RNA sequence: CGAUAGAAGAAGCUGUUGGAAAGCAGCGCGCAAAAGGGUGAUAGCCCCGUAUUUGAAAUUGUUUUCAUACCUAGCGAGAUCCCUGAGUAGCUCGGAAAACGUUAUUUUGAGUGAAUCUGCCCAGACCAUUGGGUAAGCCUAAAUACUAAUUAGUGACCGAUAGCGAAACAGUACCGUGAGGGAAAGGUGAAAAGAACCCAGAGAUGGGAGUGAAAUAGAUUCUGAAACCAUAUGCCUACAACGUGUCAGAGCACAUUAAUGUGUGAUGGCGUGCGUUUUGAAGUAUGAGCCGGCGAGUUAUGAUAGCAAGCGUUAGUUAACCA
RNA sequence: UUGUGGUAGACGAGCGUUGUAUUGGAGUUGAAGUCAAAGCGUGAGCAUUGGUGGAUCCAAUACAAGUGAGAAUGCCGGCA
């Protein structure tokens, strides 16, 4: 289809840009993308979780409890996972694989099927650095620029490769939006956001990467 | 993967598995048996199916 | 899928639990028997031992290589019924690169084989050719190159 | 990642002396015994669910026959009076409950002397 | 180009209950800063801090340049001139390391012991040719791991049974003279703002009184479970052979999470617990005083098998490494 | 139609608990949690109401369990 410009105060141009055919996919592949939203998600383990194993408490190897004549069982360890000492015999380990080897052929067609279902869900509008250098900053036009757009319960994300330092400064007072280079970018925080602003010059170079 | 040597020295893998091994009770001597075994033991054999599958997890 | 909706679709299939008792299935039990040394934990005797049997490897005759110490020299055989699947002359080093065959940072000789016949004249080099290889190439009148 | 339960373990006993109760001495208060009770008790109703009606059966039939004997029939016989000639399905206890039934159980022994 | 005291640092009113509003609702502002914290519950407008702009007497880490050193640094013609790391390489008896349990290679505890670039050593015994290098003196940053730590930041880290034993003055106490073992317990309130007053008694203590929103906030101090100990509404039992309950159930007292309503039961029928092994315990086989909390198949690497998926038409895949 | 007895063992379908980003909500006009009740589920559970408590929690989809407690002459504590 088409797909046109919102102005500050949510004045729609009239000058519209075509979709190129190339930019949409027939086929979808949702295993790919589910394993990418996973692999993000298998990454909010800091391995913090340990605990003292049996040879890893200190405290004495004597047996508390003798052999015979002591209704209790022998256990020659003070402390142990059933006790009350502490620690378990396994416990959490820092050392988890968090390892997933990854098909980039699979990749590519999850990534580019991602883009390709964005740009058909007609939830992406059109952006230009000539309106991220008319900005200062200020989240107050960005506050206009929202209340135009009327859209807070959703993340709003600009796939950007330059990265104005006016655009950048934004995004932050209002937790509700934010700004992400167009390859940080990543299948699970773009289905987390679900509405999208694309540079007018970066079609072409998706379209050609794939 | 490490695999056990102390196997592998008297067992070859062929092609589909079908594990080939030389036949015993003549490395050492054959003094008592018949001409007919010896060159019919000379054909060299196959784990059976359970030892076939004994080896796949050895090795 | 979203941020409130994950489902799958045949993934995550079923475990088993060995300590959640037999209102769960095999608790204390765990499916290992009972009162047997192969029931105790670090059980499971060698894969080569039989718990006191004599172990088969133990009975039998050892192989001999005559090739001991040395292994034998890496030629890539170059099938002939896959590489007719693409066509091309003058095939080469520079070109095998190219075509997913070679290594593209590393020397290796290379080997001719196949058993399908053919008629179109080509340009082959290889450092080692079979009879009938070369017989069906021969008949397709092509030129090739036994490295010498 | 300490994962406690204390709360829903509590929980869980709970219910379960909640499921019964009304026992003397210490085995309405004491978990793993009222759970040893409740299952003795589920054994035990299903015990009555079959030997109960096995009861009432016999019981049944021990009642017609005793005021059969009165008129001077026995049961034996009576109740193959109904299943040879006269052929009715009134159930023995219906009829059990109909001997007391007024100027009833004399009409039923009446007709099957047909 | 930094650190070690520091300065600036922006955006709110009204009404309601609520102890308290900061919540909620109406009207605004504004964020390089809507990260955090506490301030009477749920505070962007209470504050700082935050991102940022800065500032440093003096210690003062790192980098660059300059003046000053240091060695550094060309090609030719000869001469068997002298020399190029001596008990050296090696040989022999027992070893050690090399993937090797002693073999090519290093060394020797012992003995013996050469050679001179032509020569010597190396080329998993050795040797011919040939290839490489000329041992038998020394040193070196870079990519090498780690934290006793100074500091900043983060935790699918734990929250007083956990987390280092170590949140309380924990290595405390205690014990064995001594090796060493080695625990326990935190939370008032909102600010003690600690119960003034009055009374019993020797006071402790307790009770009315009052503050305090609340004394279900009284110092045993956020809450305060059950087992356990008692009290009382009703039910029955002091003629009763009983895994002490189940199915019913007269009678007694009720009216509910409104459902053939419930509590209890004189009596009728039946009525030797559980976990584990042994063919096999009601078991006098054993373990349990009771209750509450903890408590025992997980992690890595590699393979196999099952299911599914991706991809391919000579496949998939990057290890390591770098942003 | 076989059935729905079946240990070992094979196999299948699940439930809840927490935090992980949610769509959302409630709460000094009472949340978690505690006690009781005369509910719903074959069941893992969920309510609903009443009482304390005065400040956090949960409904639905995947993730991980130091996850689900009946014995181990199981550990500690308290009470006999």
């Amino acid at each position: 289809a088409k797909l046109k410009l919102i102005k500050i105060d949510g004045s729609f141009e009239t000058e519209p840009v075509k979709l190129s055919p190339g930019l949409i996919a027939k086929e979808l592949k949702q295993q790919p993308v589910f394993d990418a939203v996973l692999v993000e998600q298998a990454s909010w383990r800091q391995g913090t979780h340990s605990i003292l194993t049996k040879g890893e408490v200190r405290g004495g190897g004597k047996k508390p409890y003798k052999q015979k004549h002591t209704g209790k069982a022998r256990q020659g360890s003070t402390r142990n996972p059933h006790f009350v000492g502490g620690g378990i015999v396994f416990g959490p380990k820092p050392n988890r694989n968090y390892s997933l080897k990854l098909n980039k052929k699979a990749h590519t067609a999850a990534l580019h099927t991602v883009w390709s279902e964005k740009l058909a869900s007609d939830n992406t509008h059109l952006v230009d650095q000539n309106l991220f250098n008319k900005t200062e900053g200020k989240t107050k036009v960005m506050m206009q620029f929202l209340k135009s757009a009327k859209l807070l319960d959703k993340n709003v994300l600009f796939v950007v490769n330059t990265l104005n330092t006016n655009l950048e400064q934004s995004t932050s007072n209002i937790k509700n939006v934010q700004v992400k280079h167009l390859d940080k970018v990543s299948v699970r925080d773009l289905m987390l956001a679900n509405a999208l602003l694309v540079e007018k010059e970066v079609l072409k170079a998706l379209e050609g990467k794939f | 993967m490490k695999v056990k040597s102390a196997a592998k020295k008297r067992f070859k893998l062929t092609k589909s598995g079908q594990i080939k091994r030389k036949h015993a009770y003549t490395s050492h001597l054959a003094p008592h048996k018949t001409t007919k075994q010896k060159r019919h033991l000379r054909k060299q054999g196959t784990v059976s199916a359970s030892d076939f599958k004994r080896i796949g997890n050895l090795i | 899928l979203n941020q409130l909706k994950s489902v799958p679709k045949a993934r995550n299939h079923k475990t088993k639990t060995l300590g959640r008792g037999h209102g769960s299935g095999l608790g204390k039990t765990s499916g290992r028997g009972q009162k047997g040394q192969k029931a105790r934990k670090s059980g499971l005797t060698r894969p080569g031992f039989e718990g006191g049997q004599t172990p088969l490897y133990r009975r039998l005759p050892k192989f001999g290589n005559a090739r001991k110490g040395f292994l034998k020299q890496e030629w890539v055989v170059l099938n002939l019924n896959k590489i007719a699947k693409l066509k091309l002359d003058k095939i080469n080093r520079a070109s095998l690169i190219e075509k997913q065959v070679i290594s593209a940072k590393s020397q290796l000789p290379i080997k001719l084989i196949g058993h399908t016949k053919l008629e179109k004249p080509l340009h082959f080099e290889v450092h080692k050719v079979s009879k009938q290889a070369l017989k069906a190439v021969e008949n397709a009148n092509g030129s090739v190159k036994l490295l010498e | 990642m300490r994962i406690k339960g204390g709360k829903q373990t509590r929980v869980r006993r709970k219910k379960w002396l909640k499921q019964a109760s009304g026992s003397f001495g210490t085995r309405h208060a004491s978990y793993k015994v009222a759970k040893q009770t409740v299952i003795q008790a589920a054994k035990y109703a299903y015990r009555d669910r079959r030997n109960k009606k096995r009861d009432f059966r016999s019981l049944w039939i021990l009642r017609l026959n005793a005021a059969l004997r009165e008129q001077g029939m026995t049961y034996s016989v009576f109740i193959n009076l109904l299943k040879k000639h006269n052929i009715e399905i009134n159930r023995k206890v219906l009829s059990e409950l109909a001997i007391k039934e007024p100027s009833k159980f004399n009409l039923i022994v009446q007709k099957v002397k047909s």
